[PDB]
């Protein structure tokens, strides 16, 4: 279980720029709100 | 520092920051396992001009001399013995030693004769580094002023 | 002879394993001897070098005899790795001589070993036998474990075999016989000194 | 091996004249034996037993020089790949006087121990195991031809 | 271009796929390069320093070892691959594998046949996990069987 | 028990009874490579080339001299493990056949038999053992009477010179007739021998054979009697005495002779009891202090230990020998046994005198030259071979090879030091072992270039040992003992040591008559401190924690050393250099603090009880420092005089050799005077152990500077490889031997890249010579030039024996070896083994890490130039004191300089946190320290005046 | 002169028949034997 920043901020890139779960919304506390929960979503994924 | 700096950063950071910082001096990079490696030496130990050397993992003993700083000063000359040929020393003469490992051990003489500089993430570092990106990619105005 | 068979049907390999003794070499060329092949036995070791292999399976791919290597795991695992390349190419080599479309007067099939394109006869097989009991042996890496369909050999039915050379050999009460005698040797087996 | 191979010439030369200059030795020697077949007028020759060492020795540097051509035999006959070198030339050079090989088909076959042959010793009638038994074949085959 | 890690002319093969790979944007594939820890490490010095093709891939095939040097394992990504944790996991897997022409064939019953052996395969597999009572030993039932 | 005897003889019935001629390849399967057994396939050419048994095999099966008519026999004698025989899985089964990996395949003929003749089959698999047929040879199958009657039949038969001597070995055969029976004399001496304990394994038939060869010399003995005695040949009387007494003596000294004075006096007793020989009268000694004269008679050892006064200049030399009871008897022994050309062993604890004994009993023999070979853990056949390359020669006789000397008439003496130490596979088998033992069984060996029986001639093997019980020591294989009789030379007790060392102090001190009182009590306090020395550092603590008697003799020779300039000397001057030479045998190997206070209270101790009425502080002052800088003798020198005179040397050296400023203190002025102490005496090899960049490197180089000696540092780099040390090897001894060039070799653990390198230091160390270095066009250059050399010096000197003699003379005479490693545990451990010669010969001088003193001392002087001075300093209440000599009421000086070695601590401690914390830890060093307190000095100027 | 006589007689044949002896002598030897090896043409003995 060896995994270095450049992974975790790949993760992070990912869950910004390239999260699915943010088409259409537009209001930034629900933004936020998608961000961090698919944050925790795809960093398990990913790690796991 | 006193002894030649050991660098190690797995982000990369460090060298970069070590190539900006020593550009205007003619800073060259280049790696123990490269077979220029003793040729690019010799000539940053000869004209005096900061050398790069990464991999450091795979350190060549060739350098205990001018890590040890064994200078010999004759006739007003400054001789390093670089393996078995004297070169003049340059007194603008300066190394850096990197690696991307942080789990690399050195044996405690390499370890004596240089200094460690560890780039390590600190928490507050990587809440500024997200920080600034989710407001770049949420907020780009924000971030931009 | 069922499971070695089916794996030259599927154009895979043979790998009987189980203890010493227990005829796995003997019973690999006794079905080689039942259909007319040419069985070579070699007793590897870890001199068994990659070149050295390539050269056996292209002598064997062109005279299309069958190559029975006996104690298989005395190479090294990066050795039996490199080998595993070898054993795929000859494998496929096999696969398409096996298909309908293709006839023999088309050009022969041809696998690359050695960096050289050799022939590959059909009647070619390769055989691998080994104990994996045994401590400090290699471990077969998975890769080339899939090329070869692998058979339990432990225990061999002894009754049976003195029965049947006893009968063979003229002995009128054969049947008595290797019923005293194979008893017999479990009796001195587990009753004598360790 | 030098004789009766056309390629070999062109493909070793160095072996052929070294070869071809041994033979002249080889063949002077012998016929001065021819002269005096009594061993000890062969013994009391000046210089014999060196030579015959001399001669050893180079026979045996030239075997060691036919390895590509040897390759390329048993890429010719398959069942070759299980013959070694110094057999394999055995073969090639005595394929003239078929009774030496008599001893080295137990290597190329699984059960054949020999071949049968015709008084003159140039068609093959058939072939014989290491017990005795026997195979005629059906339609012979010519050396000759 | 697949290649199996373990010999010299393997690793050429290996250095020559990459090469002529980064460049024309095949993928290359090494197997079992647990076998060989420091060509690993030579292996991902040079992967650091290169901005190859952008459909390039390279896939390493390890098995799960202390040997292989955490410097690839923290270049890389790494997926692990073992038995699927239960009954419903494997035989989803074991109908992933097996493509759908396959399975719908013009014998109708074949599908339920495939489905049959699913569920057997599902079964034996996961008794291993109770390694007394499952079976006597850790049979090594895989995709193969 | 008769195996090879049952085989070779039913081989010989067959070939009598069948008319079929037998032949038999004995083969050491162990004793080579298994590629050398088998055959190699080149990776470059793809050329295979044949093994031993691969060559054999192939020439029985091309019968071009007729073998396959014959009746062919391979046994292989040795250790059996699935390894080798493995590869014999077809030719032992229905296949038949031997495959090779170039696809060769080679049939068995079907008049070869394989054989195996081994001892035990604890390694082999059941794939093998199953595929064979089992003959078991129990040790009854041969009694003890067999062994017996053999040996008078060949006693009878057999002349011992190549007959009178026949008559006399008849005699002594009729005469040792009873005793050599069933439930006789030397069969209950056997059962009993198996009850006590020795040293090594005891065997029946290492027994019988040392007892069998000291009887062919007794009967020797008799010849030689008879031929100095022409008038009177020697009568059936006196004879028998003789015989009976001496028989008696050889049981004595067979089987118990690998065994304490104890067990002996033991078996003393046991045969006084038993047996009817006539024995001496002595109420308590014991049988063994007994020789038997050749007139018959029972002769005390005591009366040929005569009181010697040794000469005043060669007092503790090497080849001097005081005698002593147990030095006689051995020295009788070896001679013995040496003079049946049977190869034997030493066995004892380091430095009790076995390779003294053995060279001392080897000057009664002329005929004889002895060649040193010191085994390692790495050690294979391969220094046997370079060994009879350079000492012997090949050479081609009708009968085969034989390797013989070239000397004609002189028997060569294999003496290797360290037989148990080479490393045992994990099959238990020793290649270096069974490869001798071939040569002693078989009287010849195997050459792998041609595969082809060389038969040794005038060859003898001396071995030697510590117990198989220490560390590093392997027990040898019970195969191998029954050819060599052990013989235990065990330490010299108090009284030997006492008599030794008086005597020596005796001719040392008759330089200065005034002193000549002193000798008694002198020697007592040597032999009482290092009796406490040995009982207190036990090599359970340390590896290096040995003191034998080579303390003593290197005591007493630095003693004489410093008294031999000298006109006069009170009491207190060597009670002085007394206590200077403990301190420096006995405490500069210690490790750490208590063990060095110990020494020094102890050695107070000692010298005022054995020395009373003397100036306690006039000739113990605590800083003991000696040397010859600052005059022409090695006489006591002021801490300050030595302190100023090497800052003079230093600021020279700065300016001439290397400019790296030095910071003095105390422990460096006497680390350099032991190394100037070992830079002047021959053969002087350092091993200098500490943390890295403590400076023992510098301060190396600042010595050989100082001693004139050239520096030399073998440019290690990342393809360094064998060839590149061996050729750095043979540069330095062409320097230091073809032109009388002294030369300090200065080498560190990081430059060993490979075992290959430790193997060849320790034989350079340890015989100031690598067999196998110089050879070919190498050899002819350096013969050259040691020929230049030798007319140089005035040496008439032209063949290539003496010229290389002269050569390894040189090397030993001019070069000094320093070796510098960390302070390892387990490293070191390691190295007590795979390096003896490290421990040895090799002074060892722990440096360590910088002491609290010694960060003191550096920082208050490096932070002179600082200002420092607040002289309104409060000293607060609890002082958080490190450096414990610190001054009570401090300065702030003071204050800053304990605050830097706290520091310094603390991060030793920091580091010992995250070592237990299972983290990982970067080693600090003294460099750290200096670069701490140099940028104090820096960052205190830089603000300082940024500020003003 | 004698440089002239070494330099003439290197010249007409190419090779000085007493430049190379002792010990210089057979380290040519050595030399040309790995040269010739290199080369792919073996030759042991000294005249050749
Ligand atoms: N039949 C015999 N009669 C008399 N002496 C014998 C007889 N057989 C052997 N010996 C002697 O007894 C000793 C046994 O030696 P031998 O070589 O037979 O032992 P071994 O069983 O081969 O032992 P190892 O495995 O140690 O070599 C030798 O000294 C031999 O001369
Ligand atoms: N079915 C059988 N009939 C007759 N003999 C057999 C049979 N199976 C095994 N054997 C005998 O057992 C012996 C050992 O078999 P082997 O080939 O050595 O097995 P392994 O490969 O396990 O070593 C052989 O000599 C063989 O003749
Ligand atoms: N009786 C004695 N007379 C003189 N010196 C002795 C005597 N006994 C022991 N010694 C000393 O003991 C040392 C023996 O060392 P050495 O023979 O090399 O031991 P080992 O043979 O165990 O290596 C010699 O230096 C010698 O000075
Ligand atoms: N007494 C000392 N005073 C000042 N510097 C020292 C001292 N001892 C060692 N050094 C430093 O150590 C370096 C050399 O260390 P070295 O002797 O090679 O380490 P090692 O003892 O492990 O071989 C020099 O650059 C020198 O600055
Ligand atoms: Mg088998
Ligand atoms: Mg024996």
């Amino acid at each position: 279980y060896q995994y270095s920043l450049q992974f975790f901020l790949d993760i992070y890139h990912n869950v910004l720029y390239e999260n699915p779960n943010l088409k259409g919304v537009t209001d930034h506390t629900q933004r936020l709100s998608i961000i961090t929960k698919d944050l925790f979503q795809v960093a398990f994924n990913r790690v796991a | 520092f006193n002894r030649y700096p050991l660098i190690i950063d797995p982000s990369g950071q460090a060298t970069e920051f070590i190539m900006n910082e020593y550009k205007d001096r003619k800073i060259t990079r280049t790696s123990f396992l490269d077979d220029a490696f003793r040729k690019n030496l010799e000539s940053a130990l000869r004209f005096g001009n900061p050398l790069l050397v990464q991999d450091v993992e795979s350190y060549d003993p060739v350098l205990n001399p001018v890590l040890n700083r064994e200078v010999r000063r004759t006739g007003g000359r400054v001789l390093i013995t670089l393996g078995d040929q004297d070169i003049d020393l340059s007194p603008s003469f300066v190394i850096f030693l990197s690696t991307r490992d942080p789990t690399v051990e050195f044996p405690p003489d390499l370890c004596s004769r240089v200094t460690f500089v560890n780039f390590t993430v600190t928490r507050s570092s990587l809440q500024s580094q997200c920080l600034n990106e989710v407001l770049k990619a949420e907020r780009p105005d924000v971030d931009e002023k | 002879y069922l499971t070695m068979t089916q794996a030259l049907e599927a154009r895979l390999g043979g790998s009987p394993f189980g203890p010493a003794g227990t005829g796995k070499t003997e019973s690999v060329k006794a079905l080689g001897h039942q259909l007319g092949r040419f069985v070579l036995v070699f007793n590897c070791d870890e001199t068994f070098d990659f070149q050295a292999m390539g050269r056996i399976f292209v002598g064997l791919c062109q005279v299309g005899a069958w190559g029975c290597f006996d104690e298989f795991n005395r190479l090294e695992e990066r050795m039996l790795s490199a080998v595993s390349q070898q054993v795929q190419c000859i494998q496929e080599a096999l696969r398409e001589h096996s298909n309908p479309n293709y006839d023999k007067t088309s050009a022969p099939i041809t696998c690359e070993l050695l960096n050289k394109q050799v022939k590959v006869s059909p009647d070619m097989a390769i055989f691998i036998t080994m104990n994996p009991g045994y401590a400090g042996r290699s471990n077969l890496p998975d890769n080339l474990k899939k090329l070869f369909r692998s058979l339990a050999m432990t225990k061999p039915d002894r009754q049976l075999i003195a029965q049947v050379m006893l009968y063979s050999q003229g002995f009128r009460t054969a049947e008595v016989l290797a019923n005293k005698i194979v008893p017999f040797f479990k009796l001195c087996d587990e009753q004598l000194s360790s | 091996i030098f004789t009766g191979s056309a390629d070999i010439k062109h493909l070793l030369p160095v072996e052929t004249q070294r070869f071809q200059s041994i033979s002249t030795e080889f063949l002077a020697l012998m016929k001065k034996v021819s002269k005096s077949p009594l061993v000890m007028d062969v013994l009391n020759i000046q210089g014999v037993q060196r030579s015959l060492e001399r001669l050893a020795d180079l026979l045996g540097k030239i075997q060691k020089a036919l390895g590509e051509y040897l390759e390329r035999e048993r890429s010719s006959f398959p069942r070759f790949y299980f013959v070694g070198d110094e057999d394999l030339l055995e073969i090639i050079g005595n394929s003239k006087n078929v009774a030496k090989l008599q001893k080295h088909f137990k290597k190329m076959f699984a059960g054949v121990s020999s071949i049968i042959l015709n008084e003159d010793n140039s068609v093959v009638l058939g072939i014989s195991s290491r017990e005795g038994e026997e195979v005629m074949f059906k339609t012979p085959v010519s050396i000759t031809e | 271009t697949s290649i199996a890690i373990g010999s010299a002319e393997g690793f050429n093969q290996a250095d020559k796929a990459i090469n002529t790979a980064v460049k024309s944007g095949r993928w290359v594939m090494l197997k079992n390069v647990h076998l060989a820890p420091g060509w690993l490490m030579q292996l991902e010095k040079k992967l650091h320093s290169l901005q190859p093709h952008a459909c390039f891939r390279l896939f390493l095939t390890m098995e799960i070892n202390p040997k292989v040097p955490v410097n690839l394992l923290r270049a890389g990504r790494i997926f692990v691959f073992e038995p699927p944790p239960g009954v419903k996991a494997n035989m989803l897997r074991t109908f992933s594998s097996i493509p759908v022409s396959r399975i719908c064939k013009s014998p109708n019953e074949r599908a339920r046949l495939y489905f049959l052996l699913a569920w057997f395969h599902a079964i034996i597999q996961e008794r291993l996990r109770y390694a007394p009572l499952g079976w006597s030993k850790k049979y090594e039932f895989g995709e193969s069987d | 028990s008769g195996k090879s005897m049952a085989w070779r003889v039913l081989l010989k019935a067959l070939e009598r009874l069948e008319g079929v001629e037998g032949v038999a390849h004995i083969i050491d399967p162990k004793a080579i490579s298994k590629d050398h057994l088998y055959g190699t396939l080149d990776p470059n050419t793809r050329e295979w080339t044949d093994g031993l048994f691969t060559h054999v095999l192939r020439k029985i099966i091309d019968s071009v001299r007729g073998e396959l008519q014959k009746r062919q026999w391979i046994v292989f004698d040795g250790d059996v493990d699935p390894e080798w025989v493995e590869n014999l899985n077809s030719v032992l089964d229905d296949n038949k056949l031997l495959t090779l990996p170039n696809g060769e395949r080679l049939s068995l003929p079907p008049n070869v038999r394989i054989m195996f003749e081994v001892q035990d089959l604890k390694y082999a698999t059941l794939a093998t053992v199953s595929r064979c047929g089992m003959v078991w040879f129990s040790e009854d199958v041969l009694s003890t009477d067999m062994i017996f009657n053999n040996f008078l039949a060949r006693l009878r038969s057999i002349p011992l010179d190549e007959s009178p001597m026949l008559q006399i070995q008849r005699d002594a055969a009729t005469i040792m007739q009873p005793y050599f029976t069933s439930n006789g004399l030397v069969t209950k001496a056997l059962e009993h021998a198996f009850q006590l304990e020795h040293i090594m394994d005891l065997t029946r038939l290492r027994c019988l054979g040392s007892l069998f060869s000291m009887l062919h010399q007794a009967c020797r003995n008799v010849a030689q009697y008879n031929a100095n005695h022409p008038d009177f040949p020697m009568q059936i009387e006196q004879l028998e005495r003789y015989i009976q007494r001496y028989l008696v003596y050889a049981i004595l000294w067979s089987l118990s002779g690998d065994s304490r004075l104890k067990m002996r006096a033991e078996l003393g007793e046991y045969i006084r009891r038993i047996t009817t020989v006539p024995l001496p009268t002595a109420p308590n000694i014991p049988i063994i202090d007994y020789e038997v004269s050749i007139s018959g008679e029972w002769s005390p050892w005591q009366a040929k230990v005569p009181q010697i006064e040794v000469e005043t200049h060669k007092v503790a030399a090497p080849d001097v020998v005081v005698p002593t009871l147990d030095t006689v008897r051995h020295e009788a022994l070896l001679y013995t046994w040496l003079a049946e050309h049977k190869p034997l062993v030493l066995c004892g604890p380091p430095g009790s005198g076995k390779t003294m004994t053995l060279f001392s009993a080897l000057r009664a023999l002329p005929d004889m030259e002895v060649v040193g070979l010191n085994f390692s853990s790495a050690t294979t056949p391969e220094l046997l071979l370079k060994t009879f390359d350079h000492y012997c020669e090949y050479r081609r006789t009708p009968n085969g090879v034989v390797l013989a000397p070239v000397q004609l008439g002189k028997w060569l003496v294999l003496f290797c030091d360290e037989i148990n130490l080479p490393d045992m596979d994990k099959y238990g088998t020793q290649r270096v072992i069974s490869f001798i033992r071939q040569m002693v069984e078989h009287g010849g060996f195997y050459r792998t270039s041609d595969q082809t029986w060389v038969k040794l001639e005038r060859i003898q093997f001396v071995g030697a040992c510590n117990p198989p019980t220490d560390p590093g020591r392997k027990p040898l294989s019970h195969r191998f003992l029954r050819h060599v009789p052990v013989v235990y030379v065990d330490y010299p007790g108090p009284a030997s040591l006492t008599q030794i060392y008086g005597t020596f102090n005796r001719a040392m001190l008759r330089l200065i008559p005034s002193l000549r009182t002193y000798a008694e009590p002198l020697t007592a306090a040597m032999v009482e401190f290092y009796t406490m020395s040995q009982e207190r550092f036990t090599q359970d603590t340390q590896p290096h924690y040995i003191y034998s008697p080579r303390e003593m003799t290197r005591w007493v020779r630095g003693i004489f050393e410093a008294l031999r300039p000298l006109e006069t000397l009170p009491v207190e001057g060597l009670i002085r250099i007394w206590a200077h030479e403990a301190l420096r045998l006995f405490q500069d190997r210690l490790v750490e603090d208590e063990e060095r206070r110990w020494t020094d209270e102890n050695i107070d101790t000692v010298a005022l009880k054995h020395f009373p009425n003397i100036d306690r502080e006039k000739a113990m002052s605590r800083p003991i420092l000696y040397s010859n800088w600052l005059s022409k003798d090695y006489i006591p020198v002021d801490q300050e005089e030595l302190r100023d005179y090497v800052k003079a040397r230093l600021k020279v050296f700065y300016e001439e050799e290397l400019d790296v400023p030095l910071v003095l203190f105390n422990e460096v002025l006497d680390h350099v005077l032991r190394i100037d102490r070992i830079f002047r005496q021959p053969q002087g090899h350092l091993l200098l152990i500490g943390v890295s960049g403590a400076g023992k490197t510098t301060l190396s180089r600042f010595v050989a500077w100082m001693n004139g000696l050239s520096v030399y540092q073998i440019k290690v780099h990342r393809k360094y490889t064998g060839e590149d040390f061996d050729e750095d090897l043979r540069t330095v001894l062409r320097r230091s031997g073809c032109k009388n060039e002294k030369i300090a070799f200065i080498m560190d653990e990081s430059n060993v890249l490979d075992s290959g390198f430790l193997e060849r230091m320790n034989t350079l160390l340890a015989n100031g010579e690598v067999p196998g270095l110089f050879e070919g066009d190498e050899y002819a250059t350096l013969m050259t030039q040691c020929k230049e050399g030798a007319q140089k010096e005035g040496l008439m000197l032209d063949s290539h024996e003496e010229l290389y003699k002269w050569f390894t003379s040189q090397v030993i005479r001019n070069l000094h070896v320093v070796f510098t490693m960390n302070p390892s545990s387990e490293g070191l451990k390691d190295r007590a083994a795979t390096s003896p010669a490290l421990f040895n010969r090799c002074v060892l001088n722990w440096f360590g890490d910088w002491s609290t003193e010694a960060l003191y001392q550096v920082g208050k002087e490096f932070t002179s130039k600082m200002d420092l001075e607040k002289p309104n300093y409060i000293v607060p209440d609890y002082m958080p004191v490190v450096y414990d000599k610190l001054p009570q009421p401090p300065s702030h000086r003071e204050a800053i300089v304990n605050s830097c070695v706290f520091v310094h601590q603390t991060l030793h401690q920091a580091n010992a946190r995250l070592a237990k914390r299972g983290g990982r830890t970067m080693a600090i060093t003294p460099r750290h320290y200096l670069d701490f307190i140099n940028h104090y000095a820096n960052l205190f100027h830089e603000k300082r005046s940024e500020l003003e």
